[PDB]
């Protein structure tokens, strides 16, 4: 997260980092088994670390608990990006740490959110946090989001930000939540490099994704 | 020659470590891929990237 603050320790329940030997995405608890992340986020062998703060250090609000399965949308397109989600089990349930609403309805431009996630702070350069990271940012109209990326944007993405630069998602935020109003919309995707003008990051809408995600999730 | 393309993070915002062949160091070496994307000089370890480009 870039231009962000330090959210506080367990102050985002629902936020868990995937650990493949070391973290590489973010994910967001939507029920005591089921974890919300991105397709491109998708790995054989993941453990999913819930109560996290500090990354680096055990300071026992932890729980380390391996996927079980980790189902990526049947119309993931890797070239296009679109339904960029994927669903992760986890092996054992995890003491509730809390989950966070699926949306009833899609959020409209400028509804404000927060973005969170252990992911590079610098636009130019590299600085990894210890802790979490958090970023409140309105959601972009579609329109402005496709002259931002012409010809890229699908009917299940859209834009979150601020379109002068200096405050965004970056490498390592993938997968976790945009909440709005207490309900889980976005999904952290990809971008033009980070916190860019006039490149804001771009969200899996996750509004078009809830009868899937509950039929799938039921369904295993 | 793909093995002499600079690393590729991508647009995707995953922090995953791969390697890719640098040259000017003669060294298979860690960079921070995105998670899509790829190009070719992107590999899961380091035996497959000096199988594929040592000596490039
Ligand atoms: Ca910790």
């Amino acid at each position: 997260i870039v231009g962000g603050y330090t959210c506080g320790a367990n102050t985002v329940p629902y936020q868990v980092s995937l650990n493949s030997g070391y973290h590489f995405c973010g994910g967001s608890l939507i029920n005591s088994q089921w974890v919300v992340s991105a397709a491109h986020c998708y790995k054989s062998g993941i453990q999913v670390r819930l109560g996290e703060d500090n990354i680096n250090v055990v300071e026992g609000n932890e729980q380390f608990i391996s996927a079980s399965k980790s189902i990526v949308h049947p119309s993931y397109n890797s070239n296009t990006l679109n339904n960029d989600i994927m669903l992760i089990k986890l092996k054992s349930a995890a003491s509730l740490v809390a989950s966070i609403s699926l949306p009833t309805s899609c959020a409209s431009a400028g509804t404000q959110c927060l973005i969170s996630g252990w992911g590079n702070t610098k636009s130019s350069g590299t600085s990894y946090p210890d802790v979490l990271k958090c970023l409140k940012a309105p959601i972009l109209s579609d329109s402005s989001c496709k002259s931002a990326y012409p010809g890229q944007i699908t009917s299940n993405m859209f834009c979150a930000g601020y379109l002068e630069g200096g405050k965004d998602s970056c490498q390592g935020d993938s997968g976790g939540p945009v909440v709005c109003s207490g309900k889980l919309q976005g999904i952290v995707s990809w971008g033009s490099g980070c916190a860019q003008k006039n490149k804001p990051g771009v969200y899996t809408k996750v509004c078009n994704y809830v009868s899937w995600i509950k039929q799938t999730i039921a369904s295993n | 020659d793909f093995c002499l393309e600079p690393p590729y993070t991508g647009p995707c915002l995953a922090r995953i470590i791969r390697y890719f062949y640098n040259a000017k160091a003669g060294l298979c070496q860690t960079f921070v891929y995105g998670g899509c994307r790829a190009k070719r000089n992107n590999f899961k370890s380091a035996e497959d990237c000096l199988r594929t480009c040592g000596g490039a």
